[PDB]
C-alpha cells in the first residue's frame, strides 16, 4: 500500500537547509547587534541610521519564512508561502534601491538638481517611498492569491509506490506576479550603481549594492531552472534554497563588510571618510 | 484540431507592434535630426555615414513585426530565420567595433606597435565587421538550409487541440545557435567598454555602450531561462517582445543620449568644447 510523501522534518535535505537558516539569522542579528551598539557613528548614519535596521530586521523576516515549506502541506501554508517570503524581501530591498538612488544622484546628476532633489531621499519621504513599494507588493500578492492561488495537490500516480503530496502551482508564468515588484527594485538598484567611479580617499556604497544586487540575480535566475529540472519531491527544497542563499548573497556583500569594518577598522570609521 | 499564430487582433501582439511603431519612429527622429547636423562634431565624432548605414539597418529591421505576423510562407521563413537577425548582428559588431576602439587604440600603440600596426593599416575596422558579419552568416545558413525552409508545427503541450506554427525548428537549440555569438560579441564589447568607463573620448560613449550591453545582456539572459522553463503558446511572441527590447536598447540606448546632448547641450557641440574632449 501507497504511503504519503513530502520533506519530513529531519530529512537531511531539510536539516542542512535549517543550518544554513542558523548561519543566515544569526550573521543578521549579529550585524544588527553592532549596528545598534555604534548607532550614532558616521558608518551607521551614512547608511540611512534606522533604515540600515530596518533592512536586516526585514532580511530576518524574509530568512524565517523558509519554515513554512517543509512538512505536512496545508491550505494556509500553500496560500503564505510566497506572500510571506517577498513582502519582507520587498521591504529590504526598497531601502538598498534608496541607497542607489543616493549613490547615483550625488555621482551622476548636475549640482543642482542633486542638491534639490537629495532632500527627498532622506526622513519621511524615504519612508513613504518604502511603504509605496510595500503597498504595492502587498496589491499584487492580492491580485496572486485570488487569481492564481496554489492548492494542496494529492498526486497519486506520479509516484511507483507514493503519494505526492505538493503546494501545486498553477503556472510557472503565473508566479512572476509576486518577483515582478521586487526584481524591478533590483534591476533599477544595480543600474544605479554599477558604472560608479570612486572618490579617491572616501567610502564607495556603489560597489557593495552592485556586488548585491549582482548576487540576487544570480540566484534567481539559476532558481528557474532548478524547479524546472527537479524531481517533484524537492520543489519545496529548490524554494527554500533559493531563499536562504538570496538572503546570504545580500547580507555577505553589504552589512557584513560593514560590521567588518566597525570591529577591524574602526579608524575608518570618521566623518570625513564617510560623510 | 485547429492552427495557431499570431494575429492583429490579439492584445500582446498589438502591444508588441505598438512597442516596435515607437522604437521605428524614435530611429527616424534620430536619422533625422543626425542628417540637419551632419556636420557637426558630435555626429563627426560617431563616424558620420557609417551611423546612418547602422541607422537604415535598425529602421529596416523594426520593420520586422508586419512580416513576422501573420500565416507564415517560405518568403516569410527566410525573413524570420535569417535576413532581419542579420541585420542586428551586424549593427552589434559595429558597436563592439568601437568599444575596442576607444578604450584599446592607444594603449595597444604604446604597448605593441609592431603588432596592433597590422590593424591600424589595411582595413582593420571593417575587415573586423565584414569577418564577423561573414561569420553570423554562414552560420544561419547552414542552421537554415540544414533544418528547412518551410514552415514548422508542433502540438501543443497541454492543450493539444491546437497546434502552433513557425519558422524556427527545435526553437531552444536554434535560438542558442543562432545568439552565441552575439552573447561573445556582447561580453568583449562590454568588457573593453567597462574599461572605458572614465573615458570622455567621444563624448563619453563608452558609458552608454556600456547600459546598453547592459539592457541587451540581461534580455538575453531572461529569454534563455524563460525558453528553459516553458513551451506553450507564448514563445512565438515572446522571442518577438524580446527582440523589440533589444532593438530599443540599441537605438534609444545607445544613439538617444547622442541627439539628446544635440537637442539639450548645443554648448559642447562646438569645437572650441569638442577639443577639450579629444
Amino acid at each position: 500500500p501507497r504511503r504519503p510523501k513530502f520533506l519530513a522534518w529531519g530529512e537531511p535535505v531539510v536539516l542542512s537547509l535549517l543550518l544554513l537558516l542558523c548561519l543566515v539569522l544569526g550573521l543578521a542579528l549579529a550585524a544588527l547587534g553592532l549596528s545598534v551598539h555604534h548607532w550614532d557613528s558616521p558608518l551607521v548614519q551614512a547608511s540611512g541610521g534606522s533604515q540600515f535596521c530596518f533592512g536586516l530586521i526585514c532580511l530576518g523576516l524574509f530568512c524565517l519564512s523558509v519554515l513554512l515549506f517543509p512538512g505536512r502541506p496545508s491550505s494556509a501554508s500553500c496560500l503564505a508561502q510566497q506572500p510571506m517570503a517577498h513582502l519582507p524581501l520587498t521591504g529590504c530591498l526598497s531601502t538598498l534601491f534608496l541607497q542607489a538612488a543616493e549613490t547615483f544622484v550625488e555621482s551622476e546628476l548636475p549640482l543642482s538638481w542633486a542638491n534639490w532633489l537629495c532632500s527627498y531621499l532622506r526622513g519621511l519621504w524615504a519612508w513613504l517611498v518604502v511603504l509605496l513599494a510595500t503597498f504595492v507588493e502587498a496589491a499584487l500578492c492580492a491580485w496572486y492569491l485570488i487569481a492564481f492561488p496554489p492548492e494542496v495537490v494529492t498526486d497519486w500516480s506520479v509516484l511507483p509506490t507514493e503519494v505526492l503530496e505538493h503546494c501545486h502551482v498553477r503556472s510557472w508564468v503565473s508566479l512572476g506576479l509576486v518577483h515582478i515588484t521586487n526584481a524591478m527594485l533590483a534591476f533599477l538598484c544595480f543600474l544605479g550603481t554599477f558604472l560608479v567611479q570612486s572618490q579617491p580617499g572616501r567610502y564607495n556604497r556603489a560597489r557593495g549594492l552592485t556586488f548585491a544586487m549582482l548576487a540576487y540575480f544570480i540566484t534567481w535566475v539559476s532558481f528557474v531552472p532548478l524547479l524546472a529540472n527537479v524531481q517533484v519531491a524537492y520543489q519545496p527544497a529548490v524554494q527554500m534554497g533559493a531563499i536562504l542563499v538570496c538572503a546570504l548573497g545580500i547580507l555577505v556583500t553589504f552589512h557584513l563588510p560593514k560590521c567588518y569594518v566597525l570591529l577591524w577598522l574602526p579608524k575608518l570609521n570618521t566623518q570625513e571618510f564617510f560623510l | 484540431r485547429q492552427l495557431v499564430f499570431l494575429e492583429w487582433h490579439e492584445a500582446p501582439t498589438i502591444a508588441v507592434a505598438l512597442l516596435a511603431a515607437l522604437g521605428f519612429l524614435s530611429t527616424l527622429a534620430i536619422l533625422v535630426i543626425f542628417w540637419r547636423h551632419f556636420q557637426t562634431p558630435i555626429v563627426r565624432s560617431a563616424g558620420g555615414p557609417m551611423c546612418f548605414l547602422m541607422l537604415t539597418l535598425l529602421l529596416v529591421a523594426y520593420m520586422v513585426v508586419p512580416v513576422y505576423v501573420g500565416p507564415p510562407k517560405v518568403s516569410t521563413c527566410l525573413c524570420r530565420q535569417a535576413l532581419f537577425p542579420l541585420c542586428f548582428t551586424i549593427c552589434i559588431s559595429c558597436i563592439a567595433v568601437r568599444s575596442f576602439q576607444i578604450v584599446c587604440a592607444f594603449k595597444m600603440a604604446s604597448r605593441f606597435p609592431r603588432a596592433y600596426s597590422y590593424w591600424v593599416r589595411y582595413q582593420g575596422p571593417y575587415v573586423s565587421m565584414a569577418f564577423i558579419t561573414v561569420l553570423k552568416m554562414v552560420i544561419v545558413v547552414i542552421g537554415m538550409l540544414a533544418t528547412g525552409l518551410s514552415p514548422t508545427t508542433r502540438t501543443d503541450p497541454d492543450d493539444p487541440k491546437i497546434t502552433i506554427v513557425s519558422c524556427n525548428p527545435n526553437y531552444r537549440n536554434s535560438l542558442l545557435f543562432n545568439t552565441s555569438l552575439d552573447l561573445l560579441l556582447s561580453v568583449v564589447g562590454f568588457s573593453f567598454a567597462y574599461m572605458g568607463k572614465e573615458l570622455p573620448t567621444n563624448y563619453n560613449e563608452a558609458k552608454f555602450i556600456t547600459l546598453s550591453m547592459t539592457f541587451y545582456f540581461t534580455s538575453s539572459v531572461s529569454l534563455c531561462t524563460f525558453m528553459s522553463a516553458y513551451s506553450g503558446v507564448l514563445v512565438t511572441i515572446v522571442d518577438l517582445l524580446v527582440t523589440v527590447l533589444n532593438l530599443l536598447a540599441i537605438s534609444l540606448g545607445y544613439f538617444g543620449p547622442k541627439c539628446y546632448m544635440i537637442l539639450f547641450y548645443p554648448e559642447r557641440n562646438t569645437p572650441a568644447y569638442f577639443n577639450s574632449m579629444i
